[PDB]
RNA sequence: AUAGGUUAAUGAGGCGAACCGGGGGAACUGAAACAUCUAAGUACCCCGAGGAAAAGAAAUCAACCGAGAUUCCCCCAGUAGC
RNA sequence: UUGACACUGAACAUUGAGCCUUGAUGUGUAGGAUAGGUGGGAGGCUUUGAAGUGUGGACGCCAGUCUGCAUGGAGCCGACCUUGAAAUACCACCCUUUAAUGUUUGAUGUUCUAACGUUGACCCGUAAUCCGGGUUGCGGACAGUGUCUGGUGGGUAGUUUGAC
């Protein structure tokens, strides 16, 4: 799903970088560990300045 | 024996993106800065099968401009290599003279027609560079 | 009860037609699974049996907002 | 911190002829046998409700002219169709 | 009972395909030419240090071109003639076949854990081998379940099995 970066982890993440992973790997991994913010309307709205710069 | 020369003329386009006509009309003008009076070799490629000989394209475009008759005939892969005119022709000139083949190739589209004609074309001109446009 | 704690999805009963279209009585389960769903509010997992509908609503409303219905309706977990 | 525990407050529970809405759902029979189909979403079962209940103010019809929420009644017609 | 999809994830490697830029690759007869092809039209190149040529990647229809550091050094070719075309003198599109890359899914292998399972242990709700919650170990994207679907199926059901 649209899910937009938190934190570091390899492969898919750069802090900041909306990438489309799957379902079960956002949903039990990336957001119960707060690695990732759910990416929705405002969220998206939420980080390009307050946490982005 | 690719150098410098011709990579810098290349600097001005690139083989994956797809521009617009009015900007390669203007910009082989400075695509060529030979010592002679050259052209462009333009490979346009069709859009229907080159195979069958009832759909095939053999004839002459139109050239309002004067050169005024180029006579064109389609390729083995299925391309034709129609020159545009002179790189010493101004913006206008070559621009009008794109629409030229234009129009006269799709009014006489042939038979078993089967889609919008010009997908592919390829301009390259002589002492320039590797040109994609549509 | 095999009922989807979210939407109020539940076995519907149906035909199972045959070739030669004998109607038989038959029945469509949901496809319902107990899924533990952590919720950031209540810094809590919550397990909830949902189907796998159930969790593409959760996916695009929120956790949050999909809970706010259920103690609207006293779907309590 | 919650799960949990105690007490107070308010409501509910059950019965009831049919009518109403919904969740399930036959077979006999007809078909001159019988399986599609019919019987019939009827019988029966369960939940909920009122005095009526349900429906209800068009993402409806019509027809290029117009009508304007729903419900009930009489035709349309045993026709168009299946 | 079989497979597809859903719950269902992550990396790693190998292996097909697609794709970006890409160096190569492409002998009729002719031939200085491993001219693919069409090929616009005669100068490139360069003193941001070249050919000839040793070896090598290379391609190897073995008729060969390209040519990685290169002492060498400032030139190395042409167009053109014997081609149905004119040529890696400059030459695009980049394709037939290659190879690399970012990426994209497919299918196999190997590990991991966070979904999921746990009729393992332990603590608590509690004087309850129920259940739930918390720790932890074990398995682990299997298993199991829903929808679709092929097979099997007298286990079960509705029925037929003519007249003379």
């Amino acid at each position: 799903m649209q899910v937009i970066l938190l934190d570091k982890v390899a492969n898919l993440g750069s802090l900041g970088d909306q990438v489309n992973v799957k379902a079960g790997y956002a949903r039990n991994f990336l957001v119960p560990q707060g690695k990732a913010v759910p990416a929705t309307k405002k969220n998206i709205e939420f980080f390009e300045a307050r946490r982005a710069e | 024996k690719l150098t410098k020369r011709m990579r810098v003329i290349r600097e001005k386009v690139d083989a994956t993106k797809q521009y617009d006509i009015n900007e390669a009309i203007a910009l082989l003008k400075e695509l060529a800065t030979a010592k002679f009076v050259e052209s462009v070799d333009v490979a346009v490629n069709l859009g229907i099968d080159a195979r069958k000989s009832d759909q095939n394209v053999r004839g002459a475009t139109v050239l309002p401009h004067g050169t005024g008759q180029v006579r064109y005939r389609n390729d083995k892969n299925g391309i034709i290599h129609t020159t545009i005119g002179k790189v010493d022709f101004d913006a206008d000139k070559l621009k009008e003279n794109l629409e030229a083949l234009l129009v006269a190739l799709k009014k006489a589209k042939p038979t078993q027609a089967k889609g919008v004609y010009i997908k592919k074309v390829s301009i390259s001109t002589t002492m320039g560079a590797g040109v994609a446009v549509d | 009860s095999r009922v989807c704690q979210v939407t109020g999805k539940r076995p519907v009963t149906g035909n199972n037609r045959s070739h030669a279209l004998n109607a038989t009585k038959r029945r469509f389960l949901p496809n319902l699974h107990s899924h533990r769903f952590w919720v950031e509010s209540e810094k809590r997992f919550v397990t909830l049996r949902v189907s796998a509908k159930g969790m593409r609503v959760i996916d695009k409303k929120g956790i949050d907002t999909v809970l706010a219905e259920l103690r609207a309706r006293g779907e309590k977990y």
